[PDB]
């Protein structure tokens, strides 16, 4: 599985989204 | 088990069937499958599911 | 100059935890700073004759004893850095070949294997030094010295002296059985197994009487394997000798480069195959480990990245083991000079 | 064998182990025989008269 | 598991009284032998067990210049595993016709051709690339007896 | 910024140093400043 | 079978994916 790795030629090396619940992803920027 | 039927089936991935101890292919044992004097198979060699490398 | 790697073997030493398996079962993890073992004397003075008038001399009720022990700590670790990754490995073909990333997942795998092997060696030496002699001392460069001293009577650990040496006395028309009986008279409880040492077994077998006990029509039921039976394995479950079970153990551990033998040069260890053995594992002391909620376990593995200029992903396993002997008088160790 | 280490002290980075590699090369062998009709004209040793 | 003997070496091995005594014990061993005459003309002759090892006496012949030379030196004894890793390599075949008929990297490639000429003769040739190896060179112990 | 907090009240976090002796810490931090829009609706005398 | 070989003109000489189970190829990158 190449989805969780670097990518084709390192194009996904910086795409590291945090794994957080919807509560922690919506509330701080709700307004 | 105490059910009506005691028969069960397990799906085995083809990657598991391999020669014991990763040795080479002998005349009567090709790719982890025993072969008798004719081409028919007699028995199979199955590895163990190793998820960790060790 | 192309190439191909047809075969790639691996070397190993003779290693099998016989002493840990037979005598040390029922592992009991504990979360405590120190454990207790309690012995009670159980000696009863004979009821001395008393006249029917004096009516005195009340007898003290018997009271036992205890001990406290502290488990040691052991932590091996390894490393991997980008420099080792590039060149090649001795276990991949010049053909085929892999990306640098996979070589790291192979190096980490063999590092895990070596860590677990080292911990197993520590446990086995831990056990063997407890069976042979009553006490052992765990010492290290940075580990403050702590010792474990089960209470074994001095009358055990019997060794031969200027008299009654098997080597010096003649190999014909003499019995080892009487000496075995006299030695085993000390142990509390029946004896059911004898764990030789290859040189000691060779010395014992050559007696003319021991052969005679084997080929007698009606004087015994014993049967052994005098000829060569096991040459590559570390254990040899030979036949029984009257009632006891004969075992020869030749297992090797390495301290520094050299290879050493567990059993020290022809000892004999009388013992019971159902001897009460304790396998105690302490509490692992690591902040992340206690974050996870794991305590009083064995072999806690982890890895991390050191954010230094050359990077590095280390690999560590922590055990904290301590093997106990509930009763230390059910074994009798004989030197057999 | 894994030498004892205190919980506070950090253990030494134990060196990893690497293997050794060998090389080899084969060699040929070839026998050759020749038959010409002057051999076939006569009678073979194991042929009935 | 196995021990390989030259008949002189096997004679020297079984000549002792101790080995004879190891076979009379009714409970002192489990070894079955054929110390008598087993095979007289054949090359290989397995001679039973001994503890767990399996003694085999090997006496074959090969001819190099003529005469007849036996494979083993006079007194030899090999201790080795019967499952020892040993692999038989055959190299490539350096003949032009082999590529033409699609054969390379195999053993015993035979071919048969006739030279085009006024006197024409027919030849027969077989060629291979035989190489023999061992994965672990240290599993067998080779002694010289006396 | 990694968990999307900009100018909130009492930002806590709980982190672990990565080393052979490891020690988790626990920290909460804030940037307080209290103001009174009209500074003079009060009279704080000193009595005797 | 060219599929398992070096390739057409050596183009595939660096594509050697490891033969690992689905678990060992999924779990390390799950989160």
């Amino acid at each position: 599985y190449h989805g969780g790795g670097s990518g084709f030629g390192g194009q996904l090396r910086s795409w590291n989204p945090p794994s957080e619940s919807v509560d922690a992803a919506l509330l701080p920027n709700f307004t | 088990s105490s059910r009506l039927f005691r028969t069960q089936f397990r799906m085995v991935s083809p990657k598991r069937i391999s020669n014991p101890n990763n040795t080479g292919d002998s005349r009567n044992c090709r790719a982890g499958v025993q072969i008798n004097d004719s081409g028919a198979a007699l028995g199979y060699y199955v590895s163990e599911d190793g998820y960790p490398g060790w | 100059t192309t190439a191909q790697l047809l075969a790639a073997n691996e070397q190993k030493f003779k290693f099998d935890p016989l002493f840990l398996r037979l005598f040390f079962r029922e592992s009991y993890p504990f979360t405590t700073e120190k454990v207790y073992l309690s012995q009670i004397p159980g000696l009863v003075n004979m009821a001395l004759y008393v006249s029917p008038i004096v009516s005195g001399e009340v007898i003290r009720s018997r009271g036992g004893s205890t001990s406290e022990f502290t488990p040691g700590y052991v932590k091996p670790k390894h490393e991997v850095n980008p420099q080792m990754t590039l060149r090649r490995l001795p276990d991949e073909d010049p053909q085929n070949l892999a990306d640098p990333a996979y070589r790291r997942r192979r190096i980490i795998m063999q590092n895990m294997r070596d860590e677990e092997l080292a911990i197993a060696q520590v446990e086995e030496m831990q056990a063997v030094s407890a069976v042979l002699k009553g006490k052992y001392t765990m010492t290290g460069e940075a580990f403050d010295p702590v010792e474990v001293d089960m209470g074994r009577s001095e009358e055990n650990n019997i060794t031969q002296s200027g008299g009654t040496e098997w080597s010096k006395r003649d190999k014909s028309t003499y019995d080892p059985t009487d000496d075995i009986e006299a030695y085993a008279l000390n142990a509390s409880g029946v004896v059911n197994i004898i764990v030789f040492d290859p040189k000691g077994w060779a010395l014992f077998r050559s007696f003319k009487a021991v052969k005679e006990k084997l080929d007698t029509r009606r004087g015994s039921n014993s049967e052994l394997e005098t000829a060569v039976k096991d040459l590559g394995k570390a254990v040899s479950y030979k036949g029984m000798y009257g009632d006891v079970a004969i075992v020869v153990y030749s297992g090797q551990y390495v301290e520094n480069g050299v290879k050493k033998n567990f059993l020290p040069d022809n000892t004999m260890v009388l013992g019971n195959t159902q001897a009460r053995g304790l396998r105690t594992y302490g509490c692992i002391q690591d902040a992340d480990a206690q974050r996870e909620g794991i305590n009083a376990s064995a072999r806690y593995p982890k890895n991390w990245v050191t954010t230094g200029d050359p990077a590095r992903e280390f690999t560590m396993i922590q055990s904290a083991p301590l093997m106990l002997l509930a009763d230390p008088d059910e074994f009798v160790s004989v030197q057999l000079a």
